[PDB]
């Protein structure tokens, strides 16, 4: 048989990429791409926010003047915003703003390893001229989607959905390859599109680890 | 005869469940019956799931 | 965050030798799905085997 390799990663934006594998043949292309992108949809380690404090709001649903938006927004903004870490499983990101102005994620006093990869996200508008918001963001890595419903205490933490998924769209195209001299081979190329908090080289080469992982049941490594 | 009265209001956020009542504009009604994992979903040429 | 709950075989019914029911109990979401495609198309479509083609 044949095995496919990284020939190529075409980075074409910064957030999605599209990834090749070369030698492949009947079946092989399909089997191989399904599986991936089942894999990396499925349970792909992402890193996204999961408990927000505020310096002054009691709970979700509550107000504090100077801000354009409720605290629930706020919060929806917060989940979407895409964040990895290098070192650390679990790190607390302190975000203090003043004076009117849109509050991007770029403000945020990051530490040493964790950096966000979109800074221009928007969290909230500050509108006041001496309305000042701080926010103990609490990000932590994490697998799949969790709710803040169903897992495991000051009145003051809020609770956000965990959504620890770095991949968003995962489309597998197979086509034949151009090798020196052969037919029946075709190439899969991946259109994985992601957040930004994840390789994608590392992202597909840590799927197939997975995937070689659960297959090991039948097969000695 | 009464003292006092206290009201607590309880924010609920419900948020979609298999069994849960979705319809359109239409008259198509239906109960969400399982949620399926992304992975799972019809995807196009694109790769976007429905 | 990389720990996954590896399937361990239960129970493999052994029917007579030309058939068999091989099951996994433990897996993942959505892993089962994915093995069972993966094992299908795989030895369905591309297998080492030996078989009549021609005959005069």
């Amino acid at each position: 048989f044949l095995k496919p390799r990284l020939v190529d990663i075409e980075q074409v934006s910064s957030t999605h990429a599209k990834v090749t594998l070369e030698p492949l043949e009947r079946g092989f292309g399909h089997t191989l791409g399904n599986a991936l992108r089942r894999i990396l949809l499925s349970s792909m380690p992402g890193c996204a926010v999961t408990e927000v404090e505020i310096d002054g709001v009691l709970h979700e649903y509550s107000t504090k003047e100077g801000v354009q938006e409720d605290i629930l927004e706020i919060l929806l903004n917060l989940k979407g915003l895409a964040v990895r870490v290098q070192g650390k499983d679990e790190v607390i990101l302190t975000l203090n703003k003043s004076g009117i102005g849109p509050v991007t994620a770029a403000d945020i006093t990051h530490d040493g390893d964790v950096e966000i990869v979109k800074p221009q996200h928007v969290i909230c508008h500050l509108t006041d001229e001496n309305a000042s918001i701080s926010m103990r963001i609490k990000v932590q890595r994490g697998r799949g989607y969790v709710p803040a419903s169903t897992r495991i205490r000051p009145i003051g933490r809020l609770l956000v959905d965990a959504c620890y998924s770095p991949v968003e769209r995962i489309a597998y195209n197979v086509e034949a390859a151009r090798v020196e001299q052969r037919t029946d081979l075709d190439k899969l190329v991946i259109e994985m599109e992601t957040n930004g908090t994840i390789d994608p080289e590392e992202a597909i080469r840590r799927a197939a680890t997975i995937l070689a992982e659960q297959l090991e049941a039948f097969v000695d490594l | 005869g009464v003292l006092k009265i206290v009201k607590v209001y309880l924010a609920v956020k419900r948020r979609i469940q298999p069994g849960d009542k979705m319809a359109g504009r239409h008259g198509n009604k239906g109960v969400i019956s399982k949620i399926n994992p992304i992975e799972d979903m019809p995807y196009d040429e694109n790769g976007t799931p429905v | 965050v990389t720990e996954f709950l590896k399937p361990r075989l239960v129970d493999i019914e052994q029917v007579s030798s030309t058939h068999a029911k091989v099951t996994l109990e433990p897996l993942e979401r959505g892993f089962g799905h994915t093995l069972g495609n993966a094992l299908r198309r795989i030895l369905l479509s591309s297998m080492p085997g030996c078989a009549v083609t021609e005959v005069e």
